[PDB]
Parts: structure tokens; C-alpha cells; sequence
């Protein structure tokens, strides 16, 4: 069993745990408890640890440097499920400043931190790779997020380290330091990760607002399709699907160039209490709903860039006849550059949720991500260039360079990716 | 982890800090006059220090008065622990020179030992909060010793300052005005962040959104505790994302000198079912951010904001925060410098009396014209010299009554030229 | 042959079993004043020896008290046989050791001749029950003589004991806590079970639950009855499957010092017909097993739980049950060792004033909340001696108090230590 090791840093990292983990123990028939319940479907053995007891355990660590998001999580949420000891915590948290999780503080943490990644890899024959999901707004999940990787990358060089970088909105979870921890922490993911997912949660937010605008929906629903995106990407690795097979595979069909790697997604239904009562989604709907503006979860338009790499992930039956008419008529809608062939890559794998006939999500190397990274830059410029809150980070050991490196790390990286573009 | 120390500076100090002392312990479930509680709910280690069955509020007691003890078991019982309250000889008439220069080496020691014993008996200092009144004669001088004694042995600690200055109209004293400079130098040299406060506001809020006729101080005290309960909410309440003091300071205060903060809250309910239930947290921005609920003797609808915080409270909806602020974004003004404005919290726990309720802070330039009264006033008693003996025969130069007036100048400039730049930081 | 003997000692023991033998009279259908009746239902064999058409209820009634055949007459008619009431000559003032030492070897004797004949009219003994109160003078130092006395008669027969434990807010007499540390000792050497309630929380559900405004101790006592009612329903209606008092010992005790239960019942009704048809076994289970009605003062939602039993009574649907139940073992903490966690059962015959209802017992580790503060109470006041030369005049060696003390602690210690080790018995 290739096995992967999932790390989730941060707060948001943590708050979003027990949706991650609740949806696998269903997916798998596995209660909250690792008990198992009826069979047991799937590679099981690449996220659960089996115990010396019928109890499977989640393979997993959480990082914290307060106390308050893991003890949340532990105790209350989703009880006797985590393993204590691969639980770290801190106590001062990180006043929202990346200087504290990458520099001054955090730092404390990484032998704590890399003796229990230890620990967890000793019990693995073939460790396929591991996760990282973080936060790239507050500071521990922006700071710790690449110091940790940085780690590992130095200790395990052979393995796929992928990340899942989640962009706080503009508005209920805004910063007023937002663009500063957001540039200095992307100029780190571009070195630390191999592959790297950018979740936008403004895009969740209209989203979900769009789809629920006949409802009242819950406020749950917001974790659950932040949750879920990360599910689906890895349902590949879960089930023995003709795709994505591995990390490795992953990055091999995605990622042309070390530095091209940040990636976006694409997803339907969302939710599947957003989509009740008679959902026979035809294999056709199903394609044309993945590259429409309300199933991006980015600011993107995929009429308006240009892809590099385009994987369509299904699950249940989905006729390959089907698939192939919908990705011709995809016509301009999706268009690559002329040195390359549309290399759109579509297939499907195994549906373990009773209440729908099928569904899926994509992967996308697309220049549209260009923009949020100016968006973000520019909001970092204006702010630093009148010394707005640089003391903050002074204090704490970011010398005045550090900024102007990152700066000009991520009007490269830009500039690169809309080289197509002109 | 986060752990709070209170201090408490003379009668105003006090009283306040009193009332909101007692209103946390009616949301987490304590007696207010014993301190005994048998079930208690959200994370009350960070106030209280329990021993047994008994919730001790941290708290740092101050006074230079004969008899605060005395005058503390009279009103809250045994709330608080007799140790931790720190008793004076004689007392400072209202004179900011007795507090802070002739209070007595043994009495300012006596302080000191009893806030290492209280960050003694804590995993680790989250901040301190102190409570005090800028025109009196010992939450004044003695107050502002004590927060350069506190930032000399604890630096790189947020310390959040309370305070009372003087109304915009009328006047208690001829002295108010030399107390209040010196305590607001202080207050910028030594303070993470300073809420100013005052009681022309807060009397027109409780004779306007109180159902109180003809309100006093004790009624008065309710609005300031209600503001600092709610500032504390998440501390409180947890939750997997959370507002700390530290999360304060580096979001609200651009600047090293520019940490003074106006304070905004809806509903006010005294207690008892005298609420109504509007339930729309669009409302309840569209109030916190109008005039009529701001704490201080300034117009913020006219002024420019540089960063600002607002914490929900109770079950408000994620598209409603979005929509209600996208109004706000709208309708007021903001530097452009600092692009995304805000600093949005949410907190699931409701307030004992009131399903919502909403709380917001700012960095708002209109402040400044509570110090340039303040200033223009001290100037024309400091020329004439009226009243100036009391401080120069106490052990003050003319030079520290001059540097104490310029070091205030020199935030309000700072306030005001960066407000001025700024309607061209947009072309 | 399950046939059950009640001891009941002390003015509290004679008032609650008062209470319950009048609603076991009513559901049976007997009359609650006389004894007699034409027609009956159940087996009323367990409980009651039938001569002729009177149904005599199987209990032997102890006080130190010079009157108590006359008090239960004025109160309980012909209910009850009066040569099975031991009267005393004197009486324990609040004092342990008068009930315990300075009894008298004749009031004892004849309490034991009592006994032994009403285990001489039985094919088999079920089990004993004892109905007491710990801060007495007789159901405290009597109650526990004789549940010495008869373990050392009858080993290998369960004994339940029922008992009223101090409140965890107010106490009644400074001496409380000495007779309820020496009571308890006893307990932890000769009961199999104990109940453990008391009158803070069953005032809490008397004026929250039951529609009584200004309950006393007359409305206090049909919440405890009722939890004996409940919990003796599969012996008095039989069915194939059942519960007796040697099931409900070896179920629910892992280890023989850790015997102390917690006790809920739902719904609770007055006489009447003033209930509503709620009829959901789901919500009863999710009402059981809240922290409102429990009949201690405790908070069992947050503890740990060791092992537990359900009984419900009426048409309850199997499947509601198992899914209730899978709600209950989600929300709930358990330890990993015991891995089956409950014992369930089910008796068809409804109770009197509802269609449905449930009875939950169980250990929960939460319960040495109780047993912590009776501890600190004492020893606070056996480090002074205050009111302790009542104790040790009158036979008991310091000794004996602190032994008594050492035993209440092991047992804490033990239900603690189990706690803690248990969150890490599932890795
Ligand atoms: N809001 C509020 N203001 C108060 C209270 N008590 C006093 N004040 C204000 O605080 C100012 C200074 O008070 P003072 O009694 O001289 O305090 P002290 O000398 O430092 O102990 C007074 O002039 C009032 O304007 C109170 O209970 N609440
Ligand atoms: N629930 C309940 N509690 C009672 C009742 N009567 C007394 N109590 C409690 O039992 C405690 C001891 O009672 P006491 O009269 O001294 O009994 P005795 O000396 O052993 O006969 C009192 O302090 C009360 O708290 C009753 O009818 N029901």
C-alpha cells in the first residue's frame, strides 16, 4: 500500500480535520471511533494505521502553536479519533505574523515536530508521500506550513510533498497584515512543494451563496466543500482508479516545470446536500458543470487564460464515448498553447456515496492563478512601501530584505506564468 | 496558554473593572459575590485562578487610599482575594505628581510582588489589562507608573489600557487637564493599545439606548463593563479561530504611536428580558458602526479609518457578516495604504442577555480632536500657570509638563498628516 | 424466589420508602392505606407477603426514635406490619457514633430478629435494600451497623443502598461531613451498589421538570421514588428476559470498590393526567443521559463512563432503541477495556402516568466530584477538632476517623487514576 501521511498546520488546517477525516471514515465504512462497521472498502491502508486492535487510526498529525484549535478538535469534535501524541502544541500562537511560524517562534517546535513525523514514517514499508494541509493567512499556518516541509524535503528527497493552500477571503476571515503573510509564505510553497493547490475561500463563499440562494443551507456548509475538495483530490489515491494513481503520477501529468506548480479546482455537485431530490446528473452535465464559473473554486475563468495541464477526475459510470464528445466540444472554452497538443486527460473511478448517481472534479495548470497572485502583490506593495505594520515583523527578526526577496520571487513567478498569455 | 493579568488603578479603576468582573462571571456561571461555582462553562482559566471550587479572578488590586480593602468587601463580597489588594497611607487629591512621583517606594513594591505572584501562577502571560481614570490622582500618576514599571520588566507583552478622559463639555476639576496630558504621554509611550473612553458619550448612550431613567455612574459602568466583556469574548469562548490580545495589537496598530482605539457595542441590555429579539446582524453592524453607539466624545462617521476590528457574537450567519460588511466597506472611509481595512472575528457563544451581539474597535483619525481639546486646555491654564504649583512643588520640572504636551502633539500630528495624504493615496 | 427485603432507617428512610411502597402500591393495585386488594397485577410476590387479601409490604422500618410506630400510622395507615417496626428510646442527635456505638445491643438484636424473619417467608433472597440518609444520626451510624450486620450474616447477597448524600452548595449541620465520611466508609466495605443522590439536584428537576411551583421535600420524594420504581420494574412485571439485583451487580461493577451510581429517570409525572404523548424512546434516551435529570450533583457528560444500564419500560420499539442507543455511544466518552459498554433491557408494562419511560444507571468517574467535597469539608474541620469531641467522646479513636477518611480517598484515587490512563488505553 503506497502510503501518505496527511499534516494539517494551523487553525484553519486543524478546523477543517474533522470534516476531512469524517468524510474518509464514511467513504471507507469505518465509524468516528476506527471501529470498523460492515466492510471495508478502498485502500484503506493509505491514510488509516492499523492498530493492534481492530481500531484503525487516521494517519495523521496535528500542528498548533497555540493549544486551542487542537484541544477543540480532540475533545470535543471528533472524540478518541486522533492520536494525543502526534499532537503538537505551543502556547503563545502567532499574533498573525508569519515571522512567528517561520522565524522566532515556531522554530522551537521542529524537533518536536520532525521526531513525531518520525515516529509516523517508521510504521510505513512504502510511504508514497506527504500532505500538508495549512492556511496561508495567519501565521502559524503560513509560517510552520513551509518550515515543516522544508524539513522534510530535506530528510525524505524521494518523496511527492503536495500542499493545500487555502486563501482567506477578502471578508469574513480579512486581515488587515493579510497580504503580507500571503506573499512572504507563497515566496517559501514555491520552493517547498512539489505540487501545490490553491483553494480560494471568496470563491467558496459565492459559491455556495449561488447555489443556496433557494435555501438557508447550514453554516456547516462552507467546511464541508472546503473538506471535500481536498477528499476528491485524493480519491485516486484511495481507490484503485486508472488515474492519478500516485502522487508521483499526479505531479508527472500536471507539473512541466519545478516552478509551474500551483494548481486549481474544479467541482461538482459541491456538496451533496446542496444537490437533493432528483439529481440524475447525465454524464454530459456533469462535464460542462467542471468548467463553468460557479464550479471553480478561484476567481478564474477558464475561457480567459491558458491551460498547461488539464486532468478531469469522475466518479461512477461515465462512458468513455461520452467523455470524449464533452471534452471536444469543450471547442476555445479551454485552450492550451501551440506547444502543446490539448492534452485533456478524463476518466472514472469508484462512487461511495448512496445518494449520488455520479461525480467529479478536476485539476488545473492554468495561468488564471497569475492573478490572484497579482491581486495579492499589489495589495503587499502598497502596504509595504509606507512601512504599514513592518515593525511587527522587525521585532521578531524579519531584517527588511526578507520582504523585498519575496516580492520579487512572486512578480517572477507571475510574470511566468502568463508568458502564454501575451 | 493565554492567560490575563487585570490591574486595577484607583476609584474609577475599580468601579469599572468591578462591574465587569461581575458580568463574566454571569456568562460563565460563577457567584458573583462568592466566587463558588459548581458547573461553569467556557475556558475560565484565563480570568480566574481556581482553587477547589472557588473562581478567583486575577486581578491586581491598586490604591493609594487608607481603606480599599474595607471598601471592596462592602460591594463584591468575596469575589476577590484579600492578598491581591494593595492599600495606601494617605492618598493623591487628584494631582498626577502624587500619584506618580510621592506615592512611596514600599507601596509601588507592594504592587509589583503581588503582579509577579499572579504571572507566577500561569503557563504564559497572554497580556495584561489595566483599568483607570486620566483625571484622578492615582489611576492617573500611580496608574502610569505602574504600566512603565510593568512594560520594564515585561516587554514584548501586549498591555491594553482602559480609560476615562475628560468629557468633551464640561469639566470635573481645573487640574483635569495637566493629569490628562500626563497620563496620555504615558499612555503612548508605554500602552500595546489604549481604548479612549469617556462619560458625555457614555451618557447620552444610556439616557438613548438604555431604558434607565436618569442613569448614574453605577448604571453608566454597565455600558463600559458590556464593552469589555464582549472585547473578550472569543479569549473566553475559544473556538478553533480565535481573537488573543497579541491578534489585536498586530492588526489594529499600524504604527508604533498610533494605538489609540474607539470602542463600539449593540445591543445594550440591562439585565432581564427588556430585549427585543431583532436577530439581524445587519443591523447590528449598521448601529455599532453609526455614531450614537460610540463610546467617546468623537464623530467617526466623518473621520477616516485606518484599520478596524469587528467580533460577532452568538449565531450570526457567514452571508449576512459578508453582505452587512460589504455596507460598511461602502459607506465609510479608509486609508488607502492599508488595502483590506478589517479584521473580522466570530465568536458561536451568545451573550447572557441577547442571542446577538456585536462589538467593533478602530483606528479612527477623528480621535485626535479628543486630544487637541484636551491640549488647547492645558495650554491656556499652563501659560497663565493656574493650578501649577501643585505639580512643580511635587516634583515636577516645567520641562516634563512641556515634553509630556509635545510628545501629545506629536500624535496628533502623526494622525492628522497621515489623513491628509491619504485623500491622494488613491490617484 | 427473587424476593426482596427493604431495610429502611432513619426519618429520611422511612419517607422515601414511604413514598415508594405507595407508588408500587399503585401500580400492583393495592390499597396504598390498607394493604388490601381484590385484584392485582404483576408478581406481587417479590415484594409482598400475601395473607389472605392483604398485601403486606416486605420491609423492616428501624428508627432510634421513641415513637415510630405512631408516626407511620398517622401517615401510612395499615400499610405496613407493625411487628416489623423497631422503635428506639432515645435517639442519635446528628451523631454517628450514637448510631453506631451507643445504639443499644437490644435494639440491634431485635432489628436482626426482624430481619431474619423476613428472610424466614422467602423461597430464595433476591437481595436487601437499604433506603438511608449519610448526614444522619441514625441512617448514618444505624443504617451502617446493620449493613454490617447482615453482609457478615448473608455474604453473597446483593445489597443496593440508597442514599442522600450532602448538597454540594448548602449544608444542614457542621457535623455533616463527619457523619458522611464515616457512612460512606461503610458503604465502600459492605454495599454491592449505591445509589448516590442528593437534594440539590433533585431540587433543580422538582421545580424544572415537574410542574410543582415551591416543591418541599414531600414533592422531592416522588422523584427518588420514582427512580425506585423504575428501576425494580423487570423484577415486579417479570417477562422472559429480566433484571434482578444479581444482574445489575455483576454488570455494573468492574472492580468491587468502585460501586457508586449515578441514577436518571424520564419522564417525571405527578399524579394525573397532566404528561404529554411525547412516546419517542429517542427522546428519552437523549433526555436520560443529559446532565438535567440527574439525581446527583454531578455533571455525568463530561465524565467517563466505566459501564452503564438502560432500562426501558412500555411499548418501546426495538428499532428505536438501537438507534438511540448509537447516539448514545457517539456523543458519550467511554473506556477503551469494558468494549461493550452497556447492559439493555426492556419491560413491556407501562407506568402508571405515562405510556413510555426510562431508567439509566451507571459509574460514571465524574462521581468523585462528590465524594471530593465531602473530603475537603472534613478535612478542614477535623484539622481544627471543631464539633469533634462529639465523635471521639463517644467511642471513636482519632484513628478511626482517619482510616475512615484514608478508604474514601483510595477510592477516589482508584475511579481517577482509571480515568486519566483510560485516554490512552485506544493507541
Ligand atoms: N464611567 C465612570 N466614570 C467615573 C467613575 N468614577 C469616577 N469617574 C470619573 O473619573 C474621574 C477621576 O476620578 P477619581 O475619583 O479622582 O479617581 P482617583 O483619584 O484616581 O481614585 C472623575 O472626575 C469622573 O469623571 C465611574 O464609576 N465610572
Ligand atoms: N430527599 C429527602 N431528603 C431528606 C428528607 N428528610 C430529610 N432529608 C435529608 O436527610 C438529612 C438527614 O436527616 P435526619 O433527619 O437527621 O435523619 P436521621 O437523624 O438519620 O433520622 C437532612 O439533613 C436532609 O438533608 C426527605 O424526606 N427526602
Amino acid at each position: 500500500a503506497r502510503e501518505v501521511i496527511t499534516i494539517h498546520v494551523g487553525e484553519l488546517g486543524i478546523q477543517i480535520a474533522p470534516n476531512f477525516w469524517k468524510y474518509l471514515c464514511d467513504e471507507h465504512n469505518i465509524d468516528y471511533k476506527g471501529q470498523e462497521k460492515g466492510k471495508i472498502r478502498g485502500v484503506i491502508d493509505n491514510f488509516f494505521e492499523k492498530a493492534s486492535i481492530g481500531k484503525w487510526i487516521p494517519r495523521t498529525i496535528l500542528v498548533d502553536l497555540g493549544p486551542n484549535a487542537i484541544r477543540k478538535v480532540t475533545k470535543k469534535d471528533m472524540k478518541d479519533f486522533f492520536d494525543p501524541k502526534r499532537c503538537v502544541m505551543g502556547l503563545a500562537g502567532d499574533a498573525n505574523l508569519f515571522a512567528k511560524g517561520y522565524y522566532s517562534y515556531g522554530t522551537r517546535f521542529m524537533e518536536e515536530i520532525m521526531d513525531k513525523i518520525q515516529k509516523e514514517v517508521d510504521q510505513t514499508e512504502h510511504l508514497q508521500g506527504f500532505i500538508v494541509v495549512h492556511s496561508i493567512g495567519d501565521g502559524t499556518g503560513a509560517g510552520l506550513a513551509p518550515l515543516i516541509m522544508e524539513a522534510i524535503k530535506k530528510k525524505h528527497p524521494k518523496l511527492v510533498m503536495m500542499s493545500y493552500s487555502i486563501v482567506p477571503s477578502q471578508n469574513m476571515d480579512c486581515s488587515t497584515i493579510l497580504p503580507y503573510n500571503a506573499i512572504l509564505s507563497l515566496d517559501k510553497l514555491t520552493s517547498c512543494a512539489d505540487i501545490s493547490m490553491i483553494i480560494d475561500n471568496d470563491s467558496i463563499y459565492r459559491i455556495v451563496a449561488t447555489q443556496g440562494k433557494e435555501n438557508e443551507l447550514s453554516e456547516s456548509i462552507f467546511d464541508q466543500v472546503l473538506a471535500k475538495a481536498l477528499v476528491e483530490i485524493t480519491a485516486t489515491l484511495r481507490f484503485n482508479s486508472p488515474l492519478n494513481r500516485s502522487m508521483m503520477e499526479m505531479s508527472t501529468n500536471l507539473v512541466p516545470f519545478p516552478r509551474n506548480h500551483f494548481l486549481m479546482t474544479s467541482m461538482s455537485p459541491l456538496e451533496t446536500s446542496l444537490t437533493s431530490a432528483h439529481q440524475k446528473i447525465e454524464t454530459k452535465e456533469l462535464m460542462q458543470d467542471l468548467i463553468d464559473q460557479d464550479h471553480i473554486l478561484a476567481p478564474i475563468t477558464v475561457e480567459k487564460g491558458v491551460f498547461t495541464a488539464f486532468v478531469i477526475a469522475l466518479r461512477g459510470e461515465n462512458p468513455h464515448s461520452i467523455l470524449q464528445n464533452s471534452i471536444k466540444g469543450f471547442g476555445d472554452r479551454v485552450k492550451f498553447s501551440e506547444i502543446f497538443p490539448t492534452a485533456i486527460k478524463a476518466d472514472s473511478t469508484t462512487l461511495t456515496d448512496e445518494k449520488l448517481a455520479r461525480s467529479g472534479i478536476t485539476l488545473m495548470n492554468h495561468s488564471g492563478v497569475a492573478n490572484l497572485f497579482q491581486f495579492l502583490l499589489t495589495q503587499f506593495e502598497l502596504m509595504y512601501d509606507h512601512d504599514a505594520f513592518t515593525t511587527w515583523y522587525y521585532q521578531e527578526g524579519m531584517q527588511p530584505s526578507e520582504f523585498e526577496a519575496a516580492k520579487n520571487n512572486i512578480q517572477k513567478l507571475i510574470t511566468e506564468y502568463k508568458q502564454d498569455e501575451y | 496558554a493565554g492567560e490575563i493579568v487585570c490591574i486595577q488603578v484607583g476609584q474609577a479603576g475599580n468601579q469599572i473593572a468591578g462591574a465587569f468582573w461581575q458580568k463574566i462571571c454571569a456568562e460563565h456561571g460563577i457567584d458573583p459575590v462568592n466566587g463558588k461555582a459548581i458547573d461553569v462553562v467556557g475556558d475560565t482559566d484565563i480570568f480566574f485562578n481556581t482553587i477547589g471550587d472557588k473562581y478567583i479572578p486575577r486581578a491586581v488590586v491598586v490604591d493609594l487610599e487608607p481603606a480599599v480593602v474595607e471598601n471592596i468587601r462592602e460591594k463584591f463580597g468575596t469575589l476577590f482575594d484579600p492578598k491581591s489588594i494593595v492599600s495606601g497611607a494617605d492618598g493623591a487629591g487628584n494631582n498626577f505628581a502624587i500619584g506618580f512621583n510621592e506615592h512611596g517606594a514600599e507601596t509601588l513594591e507592594k504592587v509589583m510582588q503581588v503582579v509577579e505572584q499572579r504571572v507566577s501562577e500561569t503557563e504564559s502571560i497572554g497580556g495584561f489589562i489595566l483599568t483607570h481614570s486620566c483625571g484622578g490622582g492615582t489611576g492617573s500618576g500611580f496608574g502610569s507608573k505602574i504600566l512603565k514599571t510593568i512594560r520594564e520588566r515585561y516587554p514584548k507583552v501586549p498591555i491594553f489600557t482602559f480609560s476615562i478622559f475628560p468629557s468633551p463639555k464640561i469639566s470635573e476639576t481645573v487640574v483635569e487637564p495637566y493629569n490628562a496630558i500626563m497620563t496620555l504621554s504615558n499612555l503612548i509611550k508605554y500602552a500595546s493599545c489604549s481604548i479612549v473612553l469617556d462619560n458625555e458619550a457614555l451618557f447620552s448612550i444610556a439616557e438613548k439606548k438604555l431604558e434607565v431613567e436618569n442613569p448614574s455612574l453605577e448604571d453608566l459602568n454597565l455600558i463600559i463593563a458590556q464593552v469589555l466583556t464582549n472585547v473578550t469574548a472569543s479569549l473566553r469562548f475559544s473556538g478553533t479561530l480565535n481573537l488573543d490580545l497579541g491578534k489585536l495589537v498586530t492588526n489594529l496598530v499600524p504604527f508604533s504611536n498610533l494605538h489609540f482605539l474607539m470602542a463600539s457595542t449593540a445591543p445594550l441590555v440591562l439585565a432581564g428580558k427588556e430585549s427585543y429579539e431583532k436577530m439581524t446582524a445587519k443591523e447590528l453592524s449598521a448601529q455599532v458602526f453609526g455614531d450614537e453607539y460610540i463610546c467617546a466624545a468623537c464623530k467617526p462617521t466623518t473621520g477616516r479609518y485606518l484599520a478596524a476590528s469587528v467580533l460577532f457574537r452568538g449565531a450570526v450567519k457567514t452571508s449576512d457578516v459578508n453582505e452587512a460588511m460589504a455596507t460598511v466597506k461602502e459607506q465609510n472611509s479608509f486609508v488607502n495604504w492599508i488595502p483590506t481595512g478589517f479584521k473580522i472575528s466570530k465568536s458561536e457563544t451568545s451573550p447572557k442577555d441577547s442571542a446577538l451581539g456585536v462589538i467593533m474597535l478602530g483606528n479612527n483619525s477623528e480621535i485626535v480632536s479628543v486630544f487637541e481639546r484636551i491640549g488647547a486646555n492645558f495650554d491656556r491654564l499652563w501659560s497663565r500657570k493656574a493650578f501649577a504649583h501643585w505639580f512643580t512643588d511635587s516634583g515636577f520640572e516645567e520641562k516634563d509638563l512641556d515634553d509630556a504636551r509635545a510628545l501629545v502633539q506629536k500624535v496628533i500630528d502623526d494622525y492628522r498628516k497621515l489623513t491628509e495624504d491619504a485623500e491622494n493615496l488613491y490617484f
